[PDB]
């Protein structure tokens, strides 16, 4: 199944944050309406925050997270969770190798803000 | 917080 | 129901990261085995990261998140989500006022690391 | 925080199913737009299904689950999870006593159907 | 990533329930420690319960859900969610066709029971 | 499922 | 409830 694609409420500000846990440099692309809106790049085996940004979900609300290492797409896992019918998390893990820890890049999207 | 300009109306 | 309390695997390193979306300064305490192990303090209405830290869940694995604003405890909401039976997120929202956006401090715990 | 309240897409059919795990007879009421739309009652300590039904979320989309035992409201916990940006679960647990297993009535809402 | 595999606490009773939303006849197989422990089959486009059963997770705790139609494995999506650090849901959706609703068989595993 | 109708897709 | 296990036998 497709992973890393989320329909947010349209025209809504949201946060996106990436963490790295791999020997390889993680490239995290965040697409809004199928166009790149943010890119984070970094390497850590200690869960470092390699980037964080506030974006707008635009007219479609479509947000997609892609993760690659040196141009090679990682395998993604994802889900959205909503707490008290208000607070939204869209969550992505990714695997760049063979150990299947799925933490090589971890991406958290959250909304609403403010 | 209190007053105006802190979210949506009161609160 | 109790919120903000999670049983992690014992003796395991985990990340904790907090974001702020409120006029008031957020204080985020993370307790491991009932003793404070991390405190973050900061203020933002635009999702700024107010802290990120790798901690050890210790012999009990018990991790508790508390949030307060100038001493006053915020109301918490939380859940844990596991993707592909490997990647764990413990998620906390918190409400310091009355508008029930539950984003005033947002806390993400993730494991495993590395 | 409020629990057991979910905003579904309007005018959408959804499933609601309740299971019991308690000595007490569970009464599960499902409200749509603030009016009772289904009521299940039953007793089991073995996860028996005490009711399942298809309902329409109506013009507002607002669905609320209430649980009581012998007329006393149980404490609720809840969250919504979305898989592959398509498949929705609204999940409720409830506690009628002191052991905090939160399984005394378990309610699963799922959509879309068909 | 692998989907439909969950590590439960060992030696623990759990409920498993399957719902159907497809023109195709669904067969859901539940494996405990790699051995078939329950099988449900049925056909509904109205979320009918095609099976519910109580199983024990055994010495390994490994539970796997498989879904097929006419002998062809459906594509699975899954996640586990824990509420108030106590109430667990292991969730599976499945797709037998091309519309990507992922509800063709929906499987809910819940624990603890009793 | 197979054929034409609601939800049928390629089947 | 009251009795055995997780609270069975009464009520
Ligand atoms: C340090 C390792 O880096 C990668 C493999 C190489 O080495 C990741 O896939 C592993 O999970 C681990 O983080
Ligand atoms: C007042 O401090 C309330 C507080 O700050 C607002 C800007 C808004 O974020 C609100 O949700 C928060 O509780
Ligand atoms: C075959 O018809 C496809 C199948 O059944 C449809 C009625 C719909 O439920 C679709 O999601 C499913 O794959
Ligand atoms: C007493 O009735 C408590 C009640 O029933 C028990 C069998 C157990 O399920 C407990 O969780 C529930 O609250
Ligand atoms: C800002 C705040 C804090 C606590 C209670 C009420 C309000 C408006
Ligand atoms: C009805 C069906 C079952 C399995 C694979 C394909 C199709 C059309
Ligand atoms: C002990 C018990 C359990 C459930 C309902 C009533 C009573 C007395
Ligand atoms: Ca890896
Ligand atoms: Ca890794
Ligand atoms: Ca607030
Ligand atoms: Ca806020
Ligand atoms: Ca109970
Ligand atoms: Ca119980
Ligand atoms: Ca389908
Ligand atoms: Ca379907």
């Amino acid at each position: 199944a497709t992973q890393g694609v989320f329909t947010l409420p349209a025209n809504t500000r949201f946060g996106v944050t990436a963490f790295a846990n791999s020997s390889g440099t993680q490239t995290v692309n965040v697409l809004v309406n199928n166009e790149t809106a943010a890119t984070f790049s970094g390497q850590s085996t200690n869960n470092a925050v390699i980037g964080t940004q506030v974006l707008n979900s635009g007219s479609s609300g479509k947000v997609q997270v892609q993760v690659s290492v040196n141009g090679r797409p990682s395998d993604l896992v994802s889900a959205q969770v909503i707490l008290t019918n208000e607070l939204n998390f869209a969550l992505v893990g990714s695997e760049d190798g063979t150990d299947n820890d799925y933490n090589d890049a971890v991406v958290v999207i959250n909304w609403p803000l403010g | 917080x209190w007053x105006k300009x802190k979210x949506k109306x009161w609160x």
